[PDB]
């Protein structure tokens, strides 16, 4: 679950960025 | 698809960097 | 596992930034 | 590899953000003393 | 050795934020 919970948290950042 | 959603953050993330 | 474990950190930190600027705003 | 070289983009973005801030608490420093 | 250059960045940009 690693992995996974580190792609969802850079998909989190993108999004993150893109509202700021 | 998880590769596509990471390369498509990866790359807005250095396109608002740069 | 280090890039994982790196992201992992790097997105907790990001949410704990935004979560404490809420709490600013 | 795009995503590789994105990651090598914001690495190097990061480095020099940390050498700018260095070289800048290196004069708040130097004013101090 | 790009991509584990780009690993090892990832890691000094975590002990960054984390001496941060």
């Amino acid at each position: 679950p690693e992995v996974k919970s580190a792609i969802e948290g850079i998909k989190y950042i993108a999004e993150t960025m893109k509202s700021d | 698809p998880e590769l596509r959603e990471v390369v498509s953050s990866i790359s807005y993330i250095a396109r608002q960097l740069q | 596992r280090c890039c994982v474990d790196a992201v992992n950190f790097v997105a907790e930190s990001t949410r704990d930034q935004e979560a404490t600027g809420e709490e600013v705003s | 590899k795009p995503a590789v070289d994105g990651a090598n983009f914001i690495v190097n973005h990061m480095r020099d953000q940390n050498n700018y801030n260095e070289e800048k608490d290196s004069w708040n420093r130097v004013a101090r003393t």
